[PDB]
């Protein structure tokens, strides 16, 4: 297996390098290739053999090799470069890929999360179900903590919150769900979704009795 | 030129995973096609490759369970992986093995590259999950944040389905500005649920188009944007 650093960091416009170390049998003898995968899409080839790039990949990407360690260097970072990067080479009749490197771009403008708390629809209540959806978007850095409440009392059970994910504007988004029965839905006065981010909390509240 | 994977996205453990890579705008006669997979949050794993003339190479660790064939006339490459376990749950990719002559050294090859045009040549990737759970179609519900703002926010809840993935569009793909489809969460019930949201600054109708190929279901769901008229 080819050894890559698990993650590297860099700011906008700065140069970052990702190493890929192998042995004299694979990297030392044969060409090296690099691949990019943004979390939303699949794999994309960015350079091949050594420093050649396919059609449509920017001039900022370039590759080099010194002995058994190949390097992918990104000259001036941009927001779209935040992705996973994998190297690959051949031993002989065998292909071997790297462990992967997560590239994180820092220095991007901070943003508080927009929070929308949806109530359960009337069509789901007819099936004696009730799921509350708390949608979170437009926040950077991509890390939030969600805590649900009902009549000012914290709830820990039947709560499922997705990790932060990169959306279209290059900030982050997340979502949290509160699955409960339709009788549990009307049993309380108000439910709320508290979203804390960078030491600041945004809270949205919903009320069954009023609505 | 396109490479498209297809096949069941849900297979039972100990059974055989079979996928098909259909190659458009290209001739399998003079193109090497290989397979690579990516387990959830794992590095890429090479599976194997079938060369132009039908020759094959495999990953030694998986050789015993691996079979790759191809039909030039159908423009199809096949992948069989037998006795699958949960470890075999992954996103499977097919790609070309483009080879080129390096004037000074010799021949070398790159996965995901076309041999002469040097264009990108990756498949879209197909997530297949090794699980004993059965295929559950989603129940889709409208989301309304009414319970009078400047930017009304509505959406669709795609609830309690198995297996991943579902694909959500709005108004047959016409509405793309202001939309965001969130990744799915896995709940206590053992099923997946996700939501898609539309923020718009109305004068139009909003229907979301949910599709779940595993259950061959496709639901169009109209979402009522209006507030004080419906409730009163």
């Amino acid at each position: 297996v080819l050894t890559q650093p698990p993650s590297v960091s860099g700011s906008l416009g700065q140069r970052v390098s990702i190493t890929c170390s192998g042995s004299s049998s694979n990297i030392g003898r044969w060409g090296v290739n690099w691949y990019q995968q943004v979390p939303g899409s699949g794999l994309r080839t960015i350079i091949y053999y050594e420093s050649s790039r396919p059609s449509g990949v920017p001039d900022r990407f370039s590759g080099s090799k010194s002995g058994n360690t190949a390097t992918l260097t990104i000259s001036s970072l941009q927001a779209e470069d935040e992705a996973d990067y994998f190297c690959a080479t051949g031993d002989y009749n065998i292909a071997v890929f790297g462990s992967g490197t997560t590239l994180i771009v820092m220095g991007q403008p901070k943003s508080p999360p927009s929070v929308t708390l949806f109530p359960p629809s009337t069509e789901e209540l007819n099936g004696n179900k009730a799921t509350l959806v708390c949608l979170i978007s437009d926040f950077y850095p991509g890390s939030v903590t969600v805590v649900w409440k009902a009549d000012g009392s914290t709830i820990t059970r039947n709560v499922e919150t997705t990790r932060a994910s990169k959306q279209s504007n290059s900030k982050y988004a997340a979502s949290s769900y509160l699955s409960l029965t339709s009788s549990d839905w009307k049993s309380k006065g108000s439910y709320s979704c508290e979203v804390t981010h960078e030491g600041s909390t945004v809270t949205k509240t919903v009320k069954p009795s009023e609505c | 030129v396109q490479l498209q994977e297809s096949g069941p996205s849900l297979v039972k453990p100990s059974q055989t995973l079979s996928l098909t890579c259909t190659v458009s705008g290209l001739s399998l006669s003079d193109h090497n096609v290989g397979w690579i997979r990516q387990a959830p949050g794992k590095a890429l794993e090479w599976l194997g490759v079938i060369y132009k003339e039908g020759d094959k190479d495999y990953n030694p660790a998986l050789k015993s369970r691996l079979s790759i064939t191809k039909d030039n006339s159908k423009s199809q490459v096949s992948l069989s992986l037998s006795s699958v376990t949960t470890e075999d749950t992954a996103t499977y990719y097919c790609a070309t093995l483009g080879c080129y002559f390096v004037e000074g050294v010799g021949y070398d090859c790159t996965y995901g590259l076309q041999h002469t045009t040097f264009h990108d040549a990756w498949g879209q990737g197909l997530l297949v999950t090794v699980s004993s759970a059965s295929t559950t179609a989603p129940k889709v519900y409208p989301l309304s944040s009414c319970c009078s703002s400047s930017t009304v926010t509505l959406g669709c809840l795609v609830s309690s389905y198995m297996p991943e993935p579902v694909t959500v569009t709005w108004n047959s793909g016409a509405l793309k500005s202001g939309v965001h489809t969130f990744p799915a969460v896995l709940q206590s019930s053992g099923l997946y649920s996700l939501s898609s949201m539309v923020t718009v600054p109305g004068t139009q109708t909003f229907t979301c188009n949910v599709a779940h190929p595993a259950s061959s279901t496709k639901v169009d769901k109209a979402v009522d944007p209006r507030c004080g008229k419906h409730h009163h």
